[PDB]
């Protein structure tokens, strides 16, 4: 559904 | 926006079921294990056969690189884990302490720990140096399909036939969250996100999914391929675009969208199932492998 971010790590 | 993987090189050399393929962290290498009881080591660049390594007294599920390259550790239906040299080729320990076949295994990112899962239903931690067992996890009521440690080590997921995901506290051993969907099909694999923040998880009815574990929600879905049996390992690939790699019960690689959850490839070659795929740690590579009517590896390549 939304943008999903799997490599950043914050 | 889309990828065009395309064969590059074919494997041949087990004489078995291949079980898994796991590309070294070096991005150097591929070790492959196989039903013939086989670990086997080819070049990542060149599909050249390096060594064979062996040892096992039965055949074997899963294998698994430590963080520096230079170790593996194995699984086999002989109910133990071995743990590799691999240069030398010998066997460091030999880790006893299931009671049925031990079905998946990996290091911890440190590498001084290594869990598995058995299809006696546990999970287990042990310590590399000492081959000893650290702790017993009472993990699930079926066979553990898959196991994996997050980005620190803090946190073990895996999952079961019994359908459901768990999170563990690698410290205490401590179950964290049970996953839960509508209709909880038998769970053939997990892995972390690479930041492990997700959780990617394979059913036996054909489908995919990507989890927010803290919130515990289901979030993006894929499906169109085909998953009833096996445990077919499945990829976040990163190295160029955002993709979903997974093998197939229909012989077929297939490629989706991260995002849009639309298929975006599907690499043909394959004679049979295709049972576990890798993604190249730097380079836009997939390594492939198959069942017993085939027993190949093929590594594609592609420039997104």
């Amino acid at each position: 559904d939304e943008e999903v971010d799997v490599t950043s790590v914050d | 926006v889309k990828p065009n993987y395309a064969l590059k090189f074919t494997l041949a050399g087990h004489t078995k079921a291949v079980s898994s393929v796991k590309f070294s962290p070096n991005g150097e290498w591929l070790a492959s294990s196989s039903a013939d009881k086989l670990i086997k080591i080819w070049g990542a660049y060149d599909g050249k056969f390096e060594k064979t390594i062996s040892g096992h007294k039965l055949g074997i599920s899963d294998v698994a690189w430590s963080s520096d390259s230079n170790l593996l550790v194995s699984a086999s239906d002989d109910k133990t884990l071995k743990i590799w040299d691999v240069s030398s080729g010998k066997c460091l320990k030999t880790l006893k302490g299931h009671s049925n076949y031990v079905f998946c295994c990996n290091f911890n990112p440190q590498s001084n720990l290594i869990v598995s899962g058995s299809f006696d239903e546990s999970v287990r931690i042990w310590d590399v140096k000492t081959g000893k067992c650290l702790k017993t996890l009472p993990a699930h009521s079926d066979p553990v399909s898959a196991v994996h440690f997050n980005r620190d080590g803090s946190l073990i997921v895996s999952s079961s036939y019994d359908g459901l995901c768990r999170i563990w506290d690698t410290a205490s051993g401590q179950c964290l969250k049970t996953l839960i969907d509508d209709d909880n099909p038998p769970v053939s694999f997990v892995k972390f996100s690479p930041n492990g923040k997700y959780i990617l998880a394979a059913t036996l009815d054909n489908t995919l999914k990507l989890w927010d574990y803290s919130k515990g929600k289901c979030l993006k879905t894929y499906t169109g391929h085909k998953n009833e049996k096996y445990c077919i390992f499945a990829n976040f690939s990163v190295t160029g675009g955002k993709w979903i790699v997974s093998g197939s019960e229909d012989n077929l690689v297939y490629i989706w969208n991260l995002q849009t959850k639309e298929i975006v490839q599907k690499l043909q070659g394959h004679t049979d199932v295709v049972i576990s795929t890798a993604c190249h740690p730097t380079e836009n590579i997939i390594a492939s492998a198959a069942l017993e009517n085939d027993k190949t590896i093929k590594l594609w390549k592609s420039d997104c």
